């Protein structure tokens, strides 16, 4: 019940994108890695205790069960996992704008080496209503030169140099910019506290200028984290979201993808599992990042944790992008977005689509221009859905008693009440085809009438993909009429071309009058 | 609670005080001030969404009159004038301290005792500032006509006279920055063209004639010489009757860091000589320097010849000030004998603590500059060795005044086991409170053929120790009102008779238990408040 | 599945996809490349924009604003993939009516 | 889940206790006053 | 903004090589969910088939709403434009 | 038609026309979409290449214009059935 | 008995083409609505009239013709303090399931408003009375105070949806053939 | 296993048609489309 | 799904009954072809009320009304008093508050008058 259900059909108006906060990966996230091995010497089936391929995390198999959603691999739509880092480190991909603003900000105090009034005239170009992304980026360049061309703050008046890449992957502040005055208070601080050092072991005096302050991923963490709200504008951030901070843009928390992503693979070579190399390095990370918070707590020597420190900021910076390895190499997850048909070519802009055939072509004069000729064996294999009307009643009663081996019949029926499909080649036909009610689906064969697309491999221009008549004949090859040859450009020496037939209504109408 | 713990700065400190006790509808209005910076009212409503254009005004006047804001005008050749609206960051702190003014009412104004306005000078404070602005026609115009009021009028003057009831101006209701340009431009446009020479000199001609104009502008409110009425009828002297005045946070600040730095005086002595140093002190607080030091906040601090200045010439005002270098002889009649008044002050020199150290021979005086950079270390290593090992107060005292310790020297240095100093200062890099230094001994900066330097680095240490009490002063004010948001039925039942008797227990055990809160968060406050004095 | 061993279904790909769009037929360009190869049905909450599974948000965990929509399944797994590294593909919707 | 609390764990003292009505009151004039 | 009645009526009169194709394309799939039709078929199936035979003697009971780019609306009845 | 002759290369198309969607398809991919979500972007979808991702209805060709259903009525018979108010 | 403004877009299949176009919007809704609850507002009944209908219009992988349409239903919504001359068949020892027969039986009603002498007798009665008692299927009066509307879904039988408040504060109160 | 019809527990994986349906021959219902290979 | 206006306005209980038996009689001979769920509702619907005014013209109930309402602006329990126990002022002392100390002259019982004559 006696209660109402009601919603409109909705669209989408656009993407918007940020990164999320170290707080909304444990909300969206249900399970945690804390241990580390994929498989329990249990010797069952699925044995996977707590930081695996975990049964409530997803399932990557068709014989196992999903213990959150619930089904077995059609139902499941994947799940996120979490995990917690020791210590932070930073980014590979947020790498460059993680020093574009640490560029403008002071390393003491850490404001934004600006004055009061100028600042105010910068977001004043931001605040009109033309601004473009050509003129959004553009003019953050000229805020960046004026934090970098300003020596000391306001705040504290602390010196400020230049800061840039150590060339793993860490970054070094050059402080030290004197022309020829060097009585500044700093400087006098640098010979004054690093002078109790040579008392002891005066070999490092050939490591005078080389040696420079760093910024940790555990020093830049705490750095970012008391630069205010009022300044975030100017250097790319806004507020007014929770992930708004300039904290989220370095790994503390990661998330787990799913195992549809990831999916283990069998390649039955064996009855050992071919597990891909995503999970491999996800393991790698929580058994480097479980022995460093057990390392501090019992007690291991400084000089020995900051490489396991430095190997785990290697290894998350290769899981996301694998040219940072610098040497079979480990495909990643950039690694596989771009390049030639990965994504975005061979997956989101061109698929591969279903009622699809290739054989070769041979010529035939004797039927008319806008139709192809097709062999009636691939005839009976490539259906057509066709829907139940008063019209097409007659007809489609006497077809479904065909069946599927003489030339005008069905392969499958799904009835109105039905929910996944009824086969025609098992069960009675007669008992089925007297009901046949009128809301429901049959798939009869391709018979001469239907609207067939044809397009040669190399597509030059638009004429390669015309779209055909069809007409069933009891050879073996594709026939068309010479003078179609020509936008194809064929020559029936032995090639081939492939043709596709549409499986809607408003697409078998759209296909003649705009490509026929 | 791992939502709030993460992605909140000190504005989920000041979104949570106006939330308290304050309207839903203006806890949005600054929450957006803070995170945008400054905005007029033409898109400030475009930027929040649920308020209407005249509502927002409505809105705005609520936290005007409390000095929750600041305004600023400026005007365009082309445009008109635009209203620019700042946040107020001292007028907040009024309602963050508001249950601490009461109490110091009491401990400064002890020379009356059985009094019968005890619960009126109590409620005075709560009168003046609740209220927002205040004048003196609005409590003698009250429900009593005449209550002995004369007396109550000039029980002010007492009260005004010794501090903290300055008259309010466009000063205090304006900010700090918005003040300094248009009188350097003032100054400026004072000294005009037909000068060719040392224009570097001109261009700062203006200011060194603008700092002048900034100590006498701030006196202005400060200079009591035109706050108060000479009448010659039915009294003697008495506060202006058309003076609109609120409080001030200044001399309540400057007697709460001299009540910080007795309690020093208490650990570093007995309770003899904390008994002696009281009465010095607290006679100095009615004229002590800045605190805050308004010359330091925004302007030439970037430069050292400059920034020199701001200290060189304040120590001279600390050192040449008459009225606090006290002749250490008018003390014996302030406590209820000149050889131990001299005895019981000379172990205030003697000790390595820069309080009454010094001086001219005969009139002492206690320094401020070169004390409470001594103060804040002394407190924030206390609070190491009180909330976790005795070890690191060790290591934390010993990499300071070993400047750049290594790991051979800390064993030669200090005595403790191998084993144990892993376990210790491990704990103090995760809270910065040391740091790494790092010599690459081979090439491209490799790390395990590299060995580590140590650092205190004596202002990344206590800027984190500041907001990792910010945010716990905040975190408590957030358990404050979501209790009382649970058994809040009863609230308004507790609140429409002005009785189920088991249902009173419901009532007393939440209300003990948010009795520990205000508690938990003076003793807290006392704690951050030293980080203050910058 | 790629391979006539493999049991086929051929590939329509970029270059044949811009031949396409220069017809201007804008019907069976979605239905050859959502409907007969690719189609998947996600239900995306409204507010804090990202899909979940059958019922649920499990970001807001309130299972209240749920919009049933359809897209491909090649973009089901870039918005988790995208996802897994910090990037948060937020969707915005509005009603296709009453323009 | 987290140790390690600050040593500002005190049964309250009368010192104090009074301290703290000052600010329950505080609240309930400007809440119930005007705004 | 608004509906664009017979006066500001300012487009081409023309059904364009694009209407034609929706026209049909979106007529077709109503025949194949038992609307009914207007027009005296003779023993005759293939619901796309009936329905371009019906745009010759102009019933199709449709109207096509062109937008113009600054959000403007224009209608046309489907009988009105000639092809 | 944007003030200077810019190439076809990724120099020539980060100033034509930005979208991260389309950007995406093009060569350089990721670098592209991390400062997109570190300046926290917005792109409507109406290009052609945006579209195809989503599985939405293309805006150009036959997709332009939309469709209605004519109602054939007026208000000569959308009078309400109101009597007896209140008396 | 009252009637209230509300709108709503209506789908028609396209084998609805031959009825007339408000002969297919009333059944539509009717489906829709009828025995049906609104949230926080009540129970349509049965959809009184049409106010204004648009133009139809059509998404493009449908097929069909989806309208638009503002009209007002009538609902009954009694008064905060309205008689109501209703049944029971149904007794418990906490408080009377009293339910309007017929209708809807979502109803607890208490006796919070009586004497000092209520409590349940399992003897076929309420309670002992210090008076012709009162059963089932036969006219009882009950006004009304108030009703909670809640539209909570915490997934992981007393239906939330429509409960009213009620009491038999005075005399008669219980049956009809007490008066009368 | 079961079907949703006829309950049988014998399935005929099907693949005459290049298919690969999974259907009981009791009466006719396809048990799982679209098969997930092991790739 | 926007409700424009709540409580728009007040219908009587006669439409309730009498609109309804119209869509009664065009709903295929109900009630007596003894020899889906919206017709349930729809048939508890007329029993119910029906009864409780048996166990008419609506120009004689406009009349009796007009006279019922002689308050100054609280009126709208007037409309209420239509099938409420009839003919009786025992259940009329417990409708409406503070009229036992209002009305204390032969408008009570006119009022008994006007709920007797069309019971
Ligand atoms: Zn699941
Ligand atoms: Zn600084
Ligand atoms: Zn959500
Ligand atoms: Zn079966």
């Amino acid at each position: 019940k006696e209660v109402v259900v009601s919603e409109t059909p909705k669209r989408i108006k656009g993407l918007e994108f940020s990164a999320l906060s170290a707080a909304d990966i444990v909300a969206q996230s249900e399970v945690e890695v804390s241990t580390r091995d994929l498989f329990d010497l249990e010797k069952d089936r699925a044995p996977k205790a707590n930081g695996a391929l975990d049964p409530k995390m997803g399932v990557s198999s068709s014989s196992l069960e999903c213990a959150t959603c619930h089904g077995n691999l059609a139902s499941c739509h994947g799940h996120f996992g979490h995990l917690k880092l020791a210590l932070p480190v930073f980014h590979i991909g947020y790498f460059k704008a993680t020093i574009q603003i640490l560029q403008g900000i002071c390393k003491n105090c850490s404001a934004i080496l600006l004055s009061e009034t100028d600042k105010r005239q910068f977001l004043h170009e931001l605040r009109r209503p033309g601004v473009d992304n050509l003129r959004r980026m553009g003019i953050l360049k000229k805020i960046l030169d004026q934090c970098k061309k300003q020596r000391r703050c306001l705040h504290c008046g602390a010196l400020n140099g230049v800061v840039k890449k150590a060339a793993a992957l860490k970054i070094i502040h050059d402080t030290f910019r004197w022309v020829g005055k060097k009585s500044a208070p700093e400087k006098d601080i640098w010979v004054g506290e690093w002078k109790e050092v040579l008392a002891h072991n005066p070999e490092l005096e050939r490591y005078v200028k080389r040696c420079m302050d760093d910024l940790n991923p555990l020093k830049t963490l705490n750095l970012f984290k008391q630069i205010k709200s009022a300044d975030c504008e100017l250097l790319g951030i806004d507020a007014t979201v929770p992930s708004g901070r300039p904290e989220t843009y370095i790994w503390r928390y990661l998330p787990a993808p799913p195992v549809c992503i990831r999916p283990s693979v069998m390649m039955q070579d064996s009855p050992a599992s071919n597990e891909d190399d995503l999970t491999v390095k996800l393991t790698e990370i929580v058994w480097t990042s479980s022995l460093i918070k057990a390392g501090l707590d019992k007690g291991i020597s400084i000089n020995n944790m900051m490489e396991h420190w430095d190997y785990l900021q290697l290894t998350v910076a290769m899981y996301i992008n694998s040219d940072s390895v610098n040497p079979k190499p480990i495909r990643g997850f950039c690694q596989r977005l771009k390049g030639k048909q990965g994504r975005f070519r061979g997956n989101l802009s061109g698929k591969r689509v279903d009622f699809s055939g290739r054989t070769v072509i041979s010529p035939d004069p004797n039927l008319s221009i806008d139709e192809v000729a097709v062999p009636d064996r691939v005839a009976k294999v490539l259906t057509y859905p066709e829907k139940v009307t008063r019209y097409n009643r007659h007809k489609l009663q006497e077809l479904i008693v065909n069946g599927p081996n003489v030339h005008p019949g069905a392969n499958y029926l799904l009835k109105r009440n039905e929910d996944a499909r009824r086969n025609l080649r098992y069960g009675d036909r007669m008992k089925l085809a007297k009901n046949l009610q009128i809301g429901d689906v049959v798939e009869r064969h391709l018979e001469d009438g239907d609207v067939v697309l044809f397009n040669r491999q190399p597509s030059l221009h638009r004429l390669s993909i015309l779209s055909h008549y069809a007409k069933i004949r009891p050879w073996r090859t594709f026939r068309l009429n010479e003078c179609v040859c020509t936008p194809y450009n064929a020559d029936f020496d032995g090639d081939e071309m492939n043709l596709h037939v549409p499986q809607t209504e408003e697409a078998r109408a759209e296909a003649i009058n705009l490509m026929g | 609670s791992l939502e709030q713990r993460t992605l909140n700065p000190d504005l989920f400190l000041y979104k949570e005080l106006v939330k308290a006790h304050l309207g839903e509808r203006a806890a949005s209005v600054i929450g957006m001030l803070v995170a945008l910076g400054r905005l007029s009212v033409r898109e400030l409503v475009e930027k929040i969404d649920g308020m209407d254009v005249d509502s927002v005004k409505t809105t705005l006047v609520s936290l005007t009159q409390l000095r929750c804001v600041k305004y600023l005008q400026e005007t365009a050749i082309s445009g008109k004038k635009t209203t620019y609206y700042y946040y107020n960051e001292e007028g907040i702190h009024i309602l963050l301290y508001s249950g601490l003014i009461i109490d110091e009412i009491i401990t400064q104004m002890r020379v009356n005792d059985e009094e019968e306005h005890k619960q009126l000078v109590a409620e005075i404070v709560q009168n003046v500032i609740s209220l927002g602005s205040l004048t003196v026609e609005d409590y003698l115009s009250s429900v009593t006509s005449d209550s002995m009021k004369y007396t109550i009028s000039s029980l002010f003057v007492q009260l005004c006279e010794m501090g903290y009831l300055i008259q309010i101006s466009k000063l205090h209701y304006t900010p700090i920055e918005d003040l300094w340009q248009f009188l350097y431009e003032k100054h400026y446009k004072n000294i005009p063209r037909n000068s060719p020479l040392s224009d570097l000199k001109k261009r700062s001609q203006a200011k060194m004639n603008a700092k002048t104009d900034f100590a006498k502008i701030i006196n202005k409110p400060n200079e009591l010489s035109q706050i108060l009425t000479v009448d010659p009828k039915t009294s003697l002297r008495i506060v202006k009757p058309t003076v609109s005045l609120t409080i001030n946070l200044d001399r309540f600040m400057k007697g709460r860091r001299s009540k910080q730095l007795i309690n020093l005086a208490k650990t570093r002595v007995g309770s003899v000589t904390a008994q002696v140093y009281k009465i010095a002190l607290r006679l100095t607080e009615q004229k002590s320097p800045k605190i805050r030091d308004p010359l330091t906040q925004t302007g030439l601090l970037q430069d050292l010849e400059e920034a020199k200045s701001f200290q060189d010439e304040a120590e001279l005002v600390e050192e040449k000030t008459p009225g606090l270098t006290f002749n250490a002889i008018d003390l014996a009649r302030h406590l209820p004998s000149a050889s131990l008044i001299n005895s019981h002050l000379k172990i205030l020199a003697s000790s390595n603590f820069p309080f009454l150290n010094e001086t001219k021979p005969g009139v002492y005086y206690v320094p401020y500059s070169k004390l409470m950079p001594v103060l804040k270390s002394s407190v924030y290593e206390y609070v190491i060795a009180s909330t976790l090992g005795p070890s690191a107060m060790r290591l934390s005292r010993c990499i300071r005044d070993n400047k750049l310790v290594s790991e051979k020297i800390i064993n030669s240095t200090a005595l403790m086991k191998e084993k144990d100093i892993r376990s210790t200062l491990a704990s103090l890099i995760r809270y910065n409170s040391v740091e790494i230094q790092e010599v690459p001994r081979t090439a491209d900066r490799s790390a395990s053929r590299a060995v580590f330097l140590f650092r205190c680095k004596e202002t990344h240490s206590y800027n984190f120790m500041r907001q990792n009490l910010e945010w716990n002063m905040a975190n408590l004010l957030f358990k404050k009102e979501k209790l009382k948001q649970e058994n809040s039925t009863l609230l308004k039942k507790a609140n429409r008779d002005d009785l189920l008797p088991s249902e009173l227990n419901q009532l007393k055990m939440v209300n003990e238990r948010e009795l520990n809160v205000f508690a938990r968060l003076s003793r807290l406050l006392s704690l951050w408040e030293v980080f203050q004095m910058a | 599945t790629e391979g006539r061993s493999r049991d086929g279904g051929l590939r329509l790909g970029e270059m044949e996809r811009d031949c396409v769009i220069a017809y201007g037929a804008s019907q069976l360009l979605l239905e050859r490349l959502m409907i007969s190869s690719d189609a998947f049905e996600v239900d995306v909450c409204d507010k804090c924009g990202l899909m979940g599974y059958s019922g649920w948000c499990t970001t807001c965990k309130s299972a209240e604003n749920i919009i049933k929509m359809t897209i491909p399944y090649a973009a089901k797994l870039l918005f988790q993939e995208l996802l897994s590294m910090n990037i948060a593909p937020r969707l915005r919707l509005e009603d296709i009516f009453q323009q | 889940f987290p140790s390690i609390p600050l040593p500002i764990n005190g049964p309250i003292t009368n010192k104090e206790r009074s301290l703290a009505v000052k600010y329950i009151n505080f609240g309930k004039t400007v809440k119930d006053g005007p705004f | 903004e608004k509906a664009i009645p017979k006066d500001q009526r300012a487009t081409t009169p023309y059904m364009t090589k694009y209407e034609r194709a929706r026209i049909l394309g979106t007529r077709a799939l109503q025949i194949s969910m038992n609307a009914p039709v207007f027009v005296d078929l003779e023993g005759e199936t293939d619901p796309l088939r009936i329905a371009m035979k019906e745009l010759a003697e102009k019933k199709i009971p449709l109207v096509i709403r062109r937008y113009l780019p600054d959000g403007s609306f224009e209608d046309w009845s489907v009988e009105e434009l000639i092809v | 038609y944007k003030g200077e002759v810019l190439g076809i290369t990724r120099f020539g198309l980060s100033k034509m026309r930005d979208s991260v969607l389309q950007l995406a398809s093009f060569e350089k991919t990721t670098d592209h979409l991390f400062d997109a979500a570190f300046y926290m972007k917005k792109d409507a979808v109406e290009g052609v290449s945006e579209c195809i991702i989503l599985g939405q209805t293309m805006s150009i060709g036959t997709g332009s214009f939309k469709v209605v259903k004519g109602t054939n009525i007026s208000e000569k018979d959308l009078v309400p059935k109101r009597c007896l108010f209140e008396s | 008995f009252i009637l209230s403004k509300i709108a709503d877009l209506v789908r028609i299949p396209p084998d609805q083409f031959h009825r007339d176009t408000i002969s297919a919007i009333t059944h539509q809704l009717n489906n829709k609505f009828a025995n049906k609850i609104i949230p926080n507002v009540g129970l349509c009944i049965t959809i009184y009239d049409l106010l204004t209908v648009e133009e139809g219009q059509l998404k493009p992988g449908d097929g069909s013709s989806y309208i638009n349409v503002t009209f007002r239903a009538v609902v009954f919504k009694p008064f905060l303090g309205e008689i109501v001359t209703g049944w029971i068949s149904k007794c418990t020892a906490e408080g009377i399931k009293v339910s309007l027969l017929g209708i809807f039986d979502d109803i607890f009603i208490p006796q919070n408003m009586l004497f000092e002498g209520c409590y349940y007798t399992p003897e076929e009665s309420a309670w002992i009375w210090p008076k012709l008692y009162f059963d089932v299927n036969e006219k009882i009066r009950f006004r009304i105070e108030r009703e909670v509307f809640v539209d909570v879904k915490p997934k992981s039988e007393k239906p939330p949806a429509y409960a009213l408040l009620g009491s038999c504060q005075t005399d008669g109160m219980g049956l009809v053939s007490w008066w009368e | 296993p079961v079907c949703k019809n006829c309950h049988g527990t014998e399935f005929e994986r099907d693949l005459s048609n290049a298919n690969n349906d999974l259907v009981c021959k009791a009466c006719g219902v396809v048990s799982e489309d679209n098969p997930i290979v092991s790739e | 799904m926007k409700v424009l206006e709540e409580r728009n306005a007040f219908l009587s209980d006669y439409e309730v009954l009498k609109f309804l038996t119209d869509l009664e009689k065009k709903h295929l001979w109900d009630q007596k072809s003894l020899a889906p769920e919206l017709q349930g509702i729809t048939r508890n619907v007329v029993n119910y009320l029906s009864i409780n005014k048996n166990f008419m013209s609506d120009e004689s109930f406009a009349e009796l009304m007009t006279k019922l309402n002689s308050f100054k602006l609280f009126k709208a329990e007037k409309l209420q008093i239509v099938n409420q126990l009839p003919a009786n002022m025992v259940h009329l002392y417990s409708i409406v508050e503070e009229c036992d100390a209002r009305f204390d002259e032969k408008t009570i019982e006119e009022m008994l008058e006007i709920i007797s004559g069309y019971a």
